[PDB]
């Protein structure tokens, strides 16, 4: 022991310390094992960006979410605005108890609740394309930090529908809601981060579970029971018999054992980073081989340019 | 009568501009199955269409046409082909600076009727020789076709088939190769193997051809993307698109239409610059009907699909299969056998620069009808 797995590839100085081992890679080089690279970005980097990274010539680059600032460090994600899809110190486990910012109920005409949805910015709200059609007067309704009896009601001004929406395929199944009025945050609630796309397939997707946060329909107990559960990938490949349809390029599957219908459609997917909590998916009508452990999501972070046309 | 022919050269553009829309919406069905490298031919594809669209009638005629994103012409009979099927001349014909292996097969049933009408007619247009085939005697069939190719092609295709049902009513192929001579070869002196990000957490190896001096370009700024022409010889061009650092390339797919392609055509703006571009040959084969399905053209690959005006005889007479097979290969020389020469005259050390290190998009149309000859993208040079 202990230099003896020969563990520093990459010309690695390995300092035999006397329970562990320590490294020196050669020039360009880093990691506890010199599999890393200033070069490009490995998921593994642990003291990497805090958020989005760019393989750069030299070293490499770090961005940050909608929100955040660098730090002098140039690595950290300092957030100042602020409205920075940071969930407030609260564990939630057996107990949901509803308390997530971004979570959103549509209602119409009547109090009829019968689809949900995310807030994406201060003053829109993502949700399936099916559901913003079916009614032509959708009101957004919040219960983030507020007494039970009254929510917040907000009335939809506009529905961007996605331009390459086809209900028949079910493809693109995704709408942007303009709120009449710019949502108080972080008070009355807070906009979930939505994800680049490699960042959200690469060390995101793959490499941590996320947890499911809707509502069950058509019913409840006479109130507004958000309940969330943590799922995790599953393979396209097996996906596809399991549920006896054809996975597209911008939709994913996830799996809970929890045997619960997820019904409310605007449920969504998300996963944390480094203190973060992004969109990684919307359920679209996950169906029909239920089978209701696997669950059919639409692959946000697809539509990274089509929220950055629209909303600006 | 001079009545159509005076038609016939307005209807050139607008039959240009709508191909490139279906080529468009073809690009982005495939798109939803698989993100690799990809390439077809949105001109090849009308084309040969279009030819179906001849036999058939009623519902099914009417759907293709809509299918085509062309139910805006508004002509008499089979003139909307001989746009199509002569323009394939055009660019056979007296043009050998560029490519240009080209042709389409209709290997039929051996008991279709096939009149005089539609079988001389469509000869007379189409100019792709049906071939009646034992579809029964599957094992005897496939040897046929794929010698029949190997032939028309030129080795170039080797085995297009490998299986077939017997009972196969109708099967149609499209083939494409090119390569063709630069306007300015790249000098092979300069070419070194560079890095390319396959994606922002994945990169590798891959020869990197190296350019100077004039290139015309520009910048959408509202996507954010560099848009390149490479000039071909015999007015053809190359136009690539490389979304910025960040962003990426699957996005703009959606935003892709005739008119944005065009409004940037005309910013373009030449200019000295420096230009990286990787190697690379894609070939790919696609079943064409089960993508043209999904986009709408179903009744002529169903049962009750009416081709009545081709083959009278009626069981169950459709389109089985359409496959397209496409190949396009760039070096820095092409079909010349020797590569290029750089001197270097403009003169700066600070000239723009232009890397294609990431993935990207291709176009590929001949300046003199705007038709799209080549819809791609690459996304890893090293297969394909
Ligand atoms: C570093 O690795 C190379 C691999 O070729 C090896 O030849 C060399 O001996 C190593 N250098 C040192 C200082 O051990
Ligand atoms: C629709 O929404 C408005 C508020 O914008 C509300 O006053 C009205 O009661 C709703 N009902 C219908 C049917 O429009
Ligand atoms: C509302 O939000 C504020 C600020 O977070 C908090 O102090 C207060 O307890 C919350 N309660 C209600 C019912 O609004
Ligand atoms: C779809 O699922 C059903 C389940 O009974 C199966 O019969 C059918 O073959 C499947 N279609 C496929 C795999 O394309
Ligand atoms: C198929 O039919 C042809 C008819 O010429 C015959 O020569 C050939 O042997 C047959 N193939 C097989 C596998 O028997
Ligand atoms: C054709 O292509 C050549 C390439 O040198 C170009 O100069 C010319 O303007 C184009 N025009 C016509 C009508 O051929
Ligand atoms: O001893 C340091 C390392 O050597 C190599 C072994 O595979 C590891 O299990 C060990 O931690």
């Amino acid at each position: 022991s202990p230099c003896i797995s020969q563990p520093c590839l990459h010309n690695g100085s390995c300092q035999d310390s006397i329970w562990g081992y320590t490294c020196t890679c050669s020039p360009g080089y880093e990691g506890s094992n010199c599999e890393l690279a200033k070069n490009e970005c490995h998921p593994e980097r642990t003291d990497g960006c805090q958020h989005f990274c760019l393989p750069g010539q030299e070293s490499y680059t770090c961005s940050c979410a909608q929100g955040y600032r660098l730090g002098e460090d140039h690595k950290q994600c300092v957030p100042h605005d602020q409205c920075a899809c940071g969930v407030l110190t609260s564990e939630k486990r057996a107990p949901d108890l509803q308390d997530l910012p971004w979570q959103v109920k549509l209602t119409n005409s009547e109090g009829k609740d019968f689809c949900g949805g995310v807030i994406i910015r201060e003053n829109f709200v993502l949700t399936t394309a099916k559901c913003s059609l079916l009614h032509r007067n959708i009101t957004v309704k919040t219960y983030f930090n507020r007494t039970s009896q009254d929510p917040l009601m907000i009335k939809i001004t506009h529905v961007h529908v996605h331009m390459r929406y086809d209900a028949d395929a079910g493809e693109n199944d995704l709408s942007l809601l303009e709120l009449e009025w710019p949502i108080q945050c972080p008070g009355a609630g807070l906009p979930v981060c939505t994800p680049e796309k490699d960042f959200a397939e690469h060390l995101l997707i793959p490499r941590t579970r996320g947890l499911l946060s809707g509502w069950a329909r058509n019913g409840t107990d006479l109130g507004n029971s958000l309940t969330t559960r943590p799922v995790t990938l599953v393979e396209g490949e097996e996906c596809g018999q399991v549920l006896n349809v054809t996975v597209t390029t911008r939709t994913y599957c996830e799996r809970s054992s929890v045997a619960a219908m997820h019904w409310m459609d605007g449920s969504v997917v998300t996963r944390e980073h480094r203190g973060s909590w992004f969109l990684t998916g919307v359920l679209g009508s996950q169906p029909v081989g239920g089978q209701a452990h696997m669950v059919l999501v639409t692959k946000v972070s697809r539509y990274s340019l089509w929220f950055k046309q629209i909303m600006n | 009568s001079e009545e159509e022919k005076a038609w016939l050269m307005a209807s050139r553009q607008q039959l240009a501009k709508e191909t490139s829309n279906f080529g468009f919406s073809l690009l982005r069905k495939i798109s939803m199955r698989h993100d690799g490298n990809m390439v077809f031919s949105p001109f090849g594809m009308s084309l040969a269409m279009t030819g179906l669209m001849l036999g058939a009638t009623g519902p099914t005629e009417t759907q293709i046409k809509r299918g085509l994103h062309l139910q805006a012409l508004k002509p008499t009979k089979p003139g909307l082909l001989p746009s199509l099927f002569k323009g394939l001349r055009e660019t056979l014909s007296r043009n050998l600076e560029l490519g240009l292996t080209q042709g389409s097969f209709a290997f039929i049933h051996k008991d279709f009727d096939v009149k005089e009408t539609f079988f001389n007619l469509s000869k007379r247009y189409f100019d792709t020789e049906c071939v009646p085939m034992n579809f029964r005697n599957a094992s005897q069939a496939k040897r046929l076709m794929n010698h029949y190719i190997n032939k028309e092609t030129r080795g170039k295709i080797p085995k297009l088939f490998d299986e077939i049902n017997p009972e196969t009513k109708l099967i149609l192929v499209d083939y494409i190769l090119f390569k063709g001579k630069w306007l300015t070869p790249f000098d092979p002196v300069f070419t070194e193997v560079d890095t390319f990000h396959l994606d922002k957490y994945k990169t590798i190896k891959v020869p990197m051809m190296y350019g100077a001096g004039k290139f015309a370009s520009t910048f959408d700024k509202n996507f954010r993307c560099h848009v390149l022409k490479l000039p071909y010889q015999g007015n053809a061009t190359m136009l690539v698109v490389l979304m910025e650092k960040m962003g990426d390339h699957l996005a703009l797919e959606d935003y892709l239409t005739t008119d944005l392609v065009e409004t940037w055509l005309r910013n373009m703006k030449t200019r000295n610059m420096e230009v990286f571009f990787p190697k690379f040959k894609l070939d790919q084969k696609y079943e064409m009907h089960e993508l043209l399905r999904q986009m709408g053209i179903r009744r002529i690959f169903s049962p009750f699909a009416d081709l009545s005006e081709l083959s009278a005889t009626g069981r169950n007479l459709q389109v089985s299969r359409v496959l397209q097979r496409t190949v396009i290969e760039v070096d820095e020389r092409g079909t010349e056998a020797v590569a290029g020469i750089l001197s270097e005259i403009t003169a700066y050390s600070m000239p723009p620069v232009i890397k294609v290190d990431r993935p990207f998009h291709f176009m590929i149309y001949e300046e003199t009808s705007g038709m799209l000859l080549f819809l791609g993208r690459v996304v890893n040079p090293t297969l394909l």
